[PDB]
């Protein structure tokens, strides 16, 4: 069907339908620690029949699988599983603006 | 450094306390099988603690 | 899951106790409530407020 | 969808539809040479996603 | 390196982006050229100067 992102007790939870088994399964990650590896191995090794899976920014390029998630999870992504590009959009959050996020990146990379 | 040590103090911070529980969680389990051992000879010595109370 | 989805078998067991479940054996499914708890990690995605303390 | 067995040069040629990826696949059988068991085999070779198998 | 030395594997990535370098792949070289601070206005009090006017 569709992939779904929702927040339960601060951690996101993703429920994603795999093509073996047929029935949606249900995937809750810690959002500092895990990567995007970790998820797509937890894909891989949860029905055995995804045999390529991985994922793409919107514009295109893909995402490594050392990048973090909390990295991932602010813009929308393609997760392709095994044929199939399902377009996942996460809710978006309460955040720094435009202008402060560009300073605070300045001072992160002059320090 | 004390520019660089707090932009990357929150997050060290809760590595070590994730790495804190896994070892408590480990050591308690560890520690587990000894204690029903120990338990078993301070009881012993306690018995024999009341006799010369008593006595 | 109490919505009736499966919950995958990587997730660990701390990430299932936070909320109540179900186990389904090969019959009857046992709804389990697992009393509340307060904190164990002090872990959650990012917030304003630390970005705040941050600057 | 069906499951066919044709012939094509004295060989059954079986075209079964594989759950994974849902497309179908066609399996030569010989058959003197081959059993059962080894069909069911090269047919979870071809997709892991065939866990539970069995002929009636 | 531009010069054409390799860059031993235990050299960290703050050492490798402070200048450009090359990256083989397979058998294409791409020139990487990082985007680089000044090293003129780099004194460290200017430095501080433009951290504190920042923060």
């Amino acid at each position: 069907d569709d992939v779904t992102v929702v927040y339960q007790n601060g951690l996101p939870v993703i429920s994603v339908r795999l093509p073996s088994r047929r029935e949606r399964c249900q995937f809750t990650l810690k959002p500092i620690s895990d990567s995007v590896g970790v998820f797509l191995r937890q894909l891989q090794e949860e029905d055995r029949g995804i045999d390529r899976v991985a994922i793409y920014s919107p514009d295109g390029v893909r995402v490594a699988a050392s990048t973090g998630i909390d990295l991932l999870l602010l813009d929308d992504f393609k997760l392709v599983i095994n044929d199939l590009t399902y377009h996942v959009r996460p809710p978006k959050r309460d955040l720094l603006s435009h202008e402060n996020a560009a300073t605070l990146n300045d001072v992160k990379t002059l320090v | 450094q004390q520019l660089y040590t707090t932009l990357c103090i929150e997050q060290h911070q809760l590595n070590k306390e994730r790495e804190l529980i896994e070892r408590l969680e480990d050591l308690k389990e560890q520690l587990a099988p000894l204690e029903k051992v120990r338990i078993e000879i301070s009881r012993k010595a306690e018995k024999r603690t009341t006799l010369v109370l008593w006595g």
